[PDB]
């Protein structure tokens, strides 16, 4: 893995084109996330 | 060390996790190529992931970050889709779960939009889709996502298309 930018613990990818997109985030240390919930699902075919 | 506890659909915790999953679906610029064509999900199960050693590893790092950032971990609940979900829940996140070619460098990626993480369940760009039908828009096969507690600390803001 890469390192975080100096003086930072993560990167935030802010959407700058698609007005409806939410943010995406990157961490560089596995210890900075805990997998709290496992969600099992299907995608649903639109009516 | 990992145990999975089923949440009841009657549990407020099930309901708040389902609501975050459903309400953060959006349309994608690929027209559904990677993740499939859908506006909502059929939630089949929500399980709490309990592993004391992995939790302690997380809270240890969280305190380090917090102490480096005026006592602010900047903790978020974010989605993660991956073919390695079974390894993650048993051994934790590590460098094997990084997206080497991601837009912001080789790190572990999370999304606010559940439908963004859904694009990665079967691999980068949806890979070849589900194991059974090779369909990235399979409506039959069961998919799994993680809803994760993530420490951002001081986050570097990248404006990007
Ligand atoms: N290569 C790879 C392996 C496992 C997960 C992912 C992944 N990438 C993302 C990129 C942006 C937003 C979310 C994700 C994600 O949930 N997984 C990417
Ligand atoms: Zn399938």
């Amino acid at each position: 893995m890469a390192h975080s930018p100096p003086g930072h613990h993560s990167v935030t990818g802010r959407p700058s084109v698609n007005g409806l997109a939410l943010a995406e985030y990157v961490i560089y240390r596995g210890e900075q996330a805990y997998p709290e919930y496992l969600i099992t699902y299907q995608i649903m075919r639109p009516e | 060390g990992t145990i999975l506890i089923d949440l009841s659909p009657d549990d407020k915790e099930f309901q708040s996790v389902e609501e975050e999953m459903q309400s953060t679906v959006r349309e994608h610029r690929d027209g559904g190529h990677a993740g499939g064509i859908f506006n909502r999900y059929n939630i089949l199960k929500i399980q709490k992931v309990c592993n004391k050693k992995l939790w302690e590893r997380y809270t240890h790092r969280r305190k380090e970050v917090s102490e480096e950032n005026h006592n602010h971990a900047n903790e978020r609940m974010l989605f993660h889709g991956s073919p390695f979900v079974n390894a993650i829940i048993h051994k934790g996140f590590d460098e094997r779960h990084a997206y080497i070619g991601g837009m912001f460098g080789a790190g572990i990626y999370f999304a606010e939009n559940s439908s963004k993480s859904n694009q990665y369940v079967y691999g980068i760009g949806g890979g070849t889709g589900c194991p059974v039908h090779k369909d990235r828009s399979c409506y039959i096969c069961h998919r799994q996502l993680l809803f994760c507690r993530v420490t951002l600390g001081k986050s570097f803001l990248q404006f990007s298309a």
